Formats: C-alpha cells, structure tokens, sequence
C-alpha cells in the first residue's frame, strides 16, 4: 500500500492536471490523498509550463489505484481507446472533496463506449455525472444507489448515447448478467 | 457579464456554405464547464438543436443536418463558429448560439440575440407599389421585392390608428410581396389625402404613393 | 430522436386565469427536462429544469411538475407579460429536441371581421399581371375561410394569405388574402368574389366586383 498527493495538493499544488512531468510520481500508488483531474492540457502539452503531451500508454501508471478519498474529473481521454483502462482496479471513491462543492465523479465528452469500471464498489458522497458521451452505452443498467452510502447522492446520465439506440446495435449487459447491471460488453465487466 | 453575440451574413445561396460566428463576452469559452451550442429557428416553427462543441474539441451534431455541420473555435478572440454547407430554403431560420452549464442546472441558460440567414438565389430589387383604392379602407400594396426588409408608414407617419401592415409573403418567383392597409372614416375620402411612404433600403428605394378613388 | 409533443399547441386565456401546459416525450427523459419561454423577436428565456426547479429571476407563478414521459407547466396567475409560446425542452438523450411550441393567446369576445375587396390598379395592368386584394380586418377567432371566385368557379392553388399578430390593443386578427393571375386569364372573366366565412357572421359574406366597373 502507497498513499500519494492529488493534483492540486502538495507538489502539484500548482498542477492543473495529471501530465506528462507528474504521472510519473503517481508509480505504484494505490491511494491518492486528494483529487484527480485529466484534461486536455494533459494530452495537448502546455507551452507556458514546460510541460510535453502525454503518452496515452503511460495512463496505466493509474492502474493500482485503488482509493481516491476526492473526486475523479475526466474530461479528456484518448479517442483510440474504447475505455477507463486506466481505473481498471479503482474501488472506492468518497468525495471528501467534491468538484464545484458537489460532484465527486465526472465524465464528460469521451469517444468511451464504456465506462470499464470493474472494481468501483462504493462512492461515499458527492454526485455522479456522465455528460456528453456520444458512444457511451451500460451507464444506466447499473444501480448506483448501491453505491452511494450517503443521503442525497443522485446520478446526472445526460446528453450520452441514447439507450434505445445501443439497444439496437447489441450493446447490453451479457447473457449471464444479472439485473445488477454491467460496466462493459464482456461477462469479465459485469457486476 | 455573460453575454452571447451572433455575427455572419445574413444571404447565402442554394448550395453555398452559410458561416456564422459567435462572440463570447465576460468569461472563457475554453472551460471544461460549459458547453457552446447552435440553436436555429425557422420563421413561424419551432427550435432544432444543430450541435455543441467543447474545450476539448469534442463535438456532437445533429443527424438530422446530415454531416454537412462543422463547428471551431477560436480562444484567440473567444469565438465559436458555425459553418453548414450545401444550404437550402429548408436551411432558411435564425440561428442562435447557447452556453450550456454542465454542472449547473444544466440546459441552455444564455442565448444571443439570434441573427437570420436566408438562403435564396434571388437578386435585390426594388419595390413595386401598386394604389388599394376604396368607414372605408384603402393600402398600397408593395410587390416583387428582395431582401425582406421593408417599411412602410402613412402621411410621414401621422396616422398610425387603424393601421395593418401584413407580414410579407414568399411568392414562387423569389421575391416577396407586402400588403399595407388602413380604415379611414368614408367622409374624408373627398377632402383628406393618404400618402403610404415605402422604404427599401437594400435597393434605396424612396416612394410615396397617394391613394385616391 | 426522442420526439417531443405539446398539446394543444394554441390556448386562448385571459389575464388572472390558471394555465396549463402539457409536453408528452415518445421515450422516457427521466427528470431532464425544461421549459422556455420566448416573445416575438426575442430569444428563448430558461424558466424550469430538471422538470421542477425554477431558474433564477423566475416568479413563483411558474412551476413544473413530471417525471418520465409526462410533463406539465402550470402558471397560477397569467400576467399581461406571459403572453407568448412556451416550449418544453429533453436534455437527457442526444440528439437535443424541443416541443413543437404553445402559443398563449389572449382571449376575447368572438368579433366578426369586415371583408373589402380591391380590384387591379390600370397601373399593374400595364405590366402583365393582375393582383385582386381581399382583406378581413379586425376579427376574432383567427379561424377564417376565405375563397375566390371567378365567373362562379373556384380557385386553387393562386392565392396567398397573410395574417398579422393579435393586436396590442383590441386583441383581433387580420387577414389578407391577395389573388395572383395574369392580365390574359383575368380579362376572361368578369365576376371576381371573395367569399369569407367566420363564426362571427351569421351567413358567409361575400364581396365582389365586376371587372372594369
Ligand atoms: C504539469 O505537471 C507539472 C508537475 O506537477 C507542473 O509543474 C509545476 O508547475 C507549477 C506552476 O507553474 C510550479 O510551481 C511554481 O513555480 C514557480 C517557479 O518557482 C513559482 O514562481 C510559482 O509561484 C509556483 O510555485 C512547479 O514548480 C512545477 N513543478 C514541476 C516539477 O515542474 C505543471 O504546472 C503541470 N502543467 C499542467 C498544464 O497541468
Ligand atoms: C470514437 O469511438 C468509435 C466507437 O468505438 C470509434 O469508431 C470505431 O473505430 C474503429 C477503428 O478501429 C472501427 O473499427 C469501428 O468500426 C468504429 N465503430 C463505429 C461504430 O464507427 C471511433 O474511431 C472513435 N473515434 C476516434 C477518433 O478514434
Ligand atoms: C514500484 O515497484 C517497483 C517494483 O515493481 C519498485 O522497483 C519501485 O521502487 C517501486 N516504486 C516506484 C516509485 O516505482
Ligand atoms: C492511439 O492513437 C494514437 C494516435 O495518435 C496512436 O499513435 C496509437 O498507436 C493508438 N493506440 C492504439 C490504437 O492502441
């Protein structure tokens, strides 16, 4: 077990986002102390900070993190990947922290077909929003009040793929899954 | 504080590309809060939803414009633009832009003041202003012209009570045709006179036509 | 697309009444749903969302209610201001839609409308072209019937309307209809009629004019 600084806090006081100098500080860490945010400055590099354009392979360095005691913002993401490879192995999330004082996860405008969040078994407060998702299908077959564990959490699914048109192509929860719901296609991504 | 304003031409012809630009005041159109959309309004229907563009570049259209929509930006000037080719009349309306907040309440919030943009091979031409002669009720009636903006008003504009200027109608030769008129007590038919003042400012058109018996 | 519905899409009211409108969705929308507001020449103004949360700077008198398929804005008291169309709005599901509009008129006492006729001015003759005006002034319901005859036969398919926004002050309507032939087919005929039909008038009126007379 690894507990590191979030973005914003410590030495990425004034880090506006995961980026190609920082990620690598995050190696082998299974809890982060604090907030994520992944935006585009990430993958596009910044000239004013010195800061080179992400690899997109290097986001498996997030791959044991298990903990985030903030929020998660995404809101940029490698269009050649179809999900969150990255937060394969996240489980908890509990929103100490909250973006914008509410929120303590967020998607907003991927190419993701699916969300890929395996392990996530509970967000202890703040509010879920995915937004914008044109690909994006399985959001809604998943129960997420299982997941909260504080009164007044809600779920904001908006202006994603509409769930009659992932219908039509195949795109729902395997043949074995039960009414739980699904993260992806695979039996693996169900609940 | 937050202020949205349309600017572009506002005639395209048939198969040509129509652009419009959209000019952001009092905050940053490059934020991961805020979505930036078009909104369009044919004249007399309802409001069709083109697409929204965000910081990221992302985008999302709508299918029924079949892929002939695009949207940039410019964080330069703080703009956001529109461009939609291969335009019919079915393209004819006025286009809005709309900030969208993605964690506020989360549907168009702020609107600009919406520009039009018609879509016609027609040429400008001046007015033709033909006497409606006759309470009794008397017009001009003001045909065959292009663009749409027109006015009219009667005896320098002293009369005002009684008066109907009907909204201008397309005619399938391309150019639009306008009725104006206005009851006046038949008594003072014999001695008052009633001059209508058409305006065409496209063409610098500058008639007063007299109604009589 | 998810298709929204309002119904009716006119609601004729008077000041102080309680009015309620509706919005159906052809597929769920969950609560993410909102209403506008829009005045003519105006742009689209935020009143709910989220189905039930009023907007900032929004009077109690709006509320919404609804979940799912089924909406409904409720206004307690109509004031002279909220005279306009009202639509409501689905921003869970892409592509974004809007409902087809509902129009708050107001009403008043049914008022018949008076019909004149105005044959062609010599002055159009000369160019080739003949335009007979009928117009319906100052009436109420919008609803009218208006059909031109030539020497008993009925026209189709060479006629225009044009009707003019319910007046600031008596609340009427007024209508235009303009009848567009060539001076050839005109000078075949020579009975020209208007034939208008309103609830307001107890049997369909009827004016004419007898070509060169
Ligand atoms: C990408 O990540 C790197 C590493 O976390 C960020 O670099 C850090 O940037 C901040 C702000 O520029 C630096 O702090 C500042 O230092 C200057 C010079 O001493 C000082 O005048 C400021 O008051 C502030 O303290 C910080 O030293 C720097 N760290 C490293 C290791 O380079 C970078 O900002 C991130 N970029 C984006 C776009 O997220
Ligand atoms: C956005 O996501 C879609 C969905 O995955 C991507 O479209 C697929 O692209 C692959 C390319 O290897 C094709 O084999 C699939 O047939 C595509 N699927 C569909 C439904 O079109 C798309 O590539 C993504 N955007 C980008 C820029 O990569
Ligand atoms: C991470 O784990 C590797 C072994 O897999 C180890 O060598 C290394 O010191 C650890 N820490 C970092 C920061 O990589
Ligand atoms: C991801 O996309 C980039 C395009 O810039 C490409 O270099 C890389 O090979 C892609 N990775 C895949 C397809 O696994």
């Amino acid at each position: 077990k690894k507990v590191c600084n979030g973005i914003g806090i410590g030495e990425f006081k004034d880090s506006l986002s995961i980026n190609a100098t920082n990620i690598k500080h995050f190696k082998n860490c299974t809890s982060i102390s604090g907030d994520l945010h992944i935006l585009p400055v990430a993958f596009r590099g910044d000239s004013f900070t010195h800061t080179p354009p992400l690899d997109p392979q290097e986001l498996d360095i997030l791959k044991t993190v298990k903990e985030i005691t903030g929020f998660l913002l995404i809101q940029a993401w490698p269009e050649n990947r179809t999900d969150l490879h990255a937060f394969e192995n996240l489980e908890i999330i509990r929103g100490r922290t909250k973006q914008h004082g509410q929120f303590s996860l967020a998607v907003v405008s991927l190419n993701i077909t699916s969300l890929g969040l395996r392990s996530l078994k509970e967000i202890s407060d703040g509010d879920v929003i995915i937004s914008g998702n044109k690909n994006l299908c399985y959001a809604n077959t998943i129960n997420w009040k299982k997941l909260f564990g504080t009164s007044g959490q809600k779920t904001k699914i908006i202006r994603n793929r509409g769930e009659n048109s992932c219908k039509a192509t195949g795109q729902v929860c395997h043949a074995l899954c039960s009414p739980e719901g699904c993260w992806g296609p695979e039996p693996r991504d169900c609940v | 504080q937050v202020q949205l304003q349309e600017s572009g031409p506002g005639l395209v012809k048939p198969s040509q590309t129509l652009s419009l630009t959209c000019t952001v005041s009092g905050g940053s159109i490059s934020s991961g809060d805020y979505y930036w959309s078009w909104i369009r309004q044919p004249p007399g229907k309802g409001l069709e939803w083109i697409g929204y563009i965000y910081y990221s570049g992302s985008t999302d259209y709508n299918p029924s414009l079949k892929s002939r929509v695009t949207m940039s930006v410019d964080t330069s000037k703080n703009q956001f633009s529109l461009k939609v080719n291969s335009v019919t009349a079915a393209d004819t309306a006025v286009y809005y832009c709309a900030r969208v907040s993605i964690f506020g309440v989360g549907t168009f919030d702020y609107w600009g003041q919406g520009t039009l943009v018609t879509v016609s091979s027609a040429s400008t031409k001046g007015p033709s202003v033909f006497p409606l002669a006759p309470t009794a009720a008397l017009g001009c009636l003001v045909k065959d012209y292009f663009p749409e903006p027109v006015t009219v008003s009667w005896n320098s504009g002293a009369l005002t009570s009684g008066v109907h200027t009907f909204p201008a109608v397309l005619q399938s030769s391309g150019l639009y045709s306008l009725s104006s008129v206005v009851t006046v007590p038949s008594s003072s038919l014999g001695t008052q006179t009633y001059i209508c003042n058409v305006n065409h400012k496209p063409s610098n058109t500058k008639v007063d036509k007299k109604v009589e018996p | 697309e998810i298709v929204m519905t309002q119904s009716p899409a006119t609601l004729s009211l008077s000041p102080g009444e309680r009015a309620t409108l509706s919005c159906r969705a052809s597929q769920s929308v969950s609560s993410y749903l909102a209403w506008y507001q829009q005045k003519p020449g105006q742009a689209p103004r935020l009143l709910i969302y989220d189905a039930s949360n009023r907007a900032t700077g929004i009077p109690a008198r709006f509320s919404g209610s609804g979940s799912g398929t089924d909406f409904t804005l409720t206004i307690s008291s109509l004031e002279p201001e909220d005279f306009a169309v009202y639509y409501c709005h689905q921003y869970g599901s892409t592509p974004l839609t809007f409902g087809g509009g509902t129009k708050a008129e107001i009403k008043r006492t049914v008022a018949a409308p008076s019909v004149f006729i105005f044959p062609p001015s010599d002055e159009q003759l000369k160019s080739g072209t003949a335009s007979v005006v009928c117009l319906l002034n100052n009436f109420y319901p919008r609803e009218a019937k208006v059909q031109w005859k030539v020497d008993n036969a009925l026209q189709s398919g060479n006629s225009q309307e044009s009707v003019t926004e319910q007046d600031s002050k008596d609340s009427t309507y007024s209508l235009s209809s303009t009848l567009t032939l060539s001076k050839a087919d005109y000078e075949k005929h020579k009975v020209y009629a208007c034939e208008v039909t309103h609830q307001g008038l107890s049997s369909p009126v009827t004016k004419s004019f007898n070509r060169g007379a």
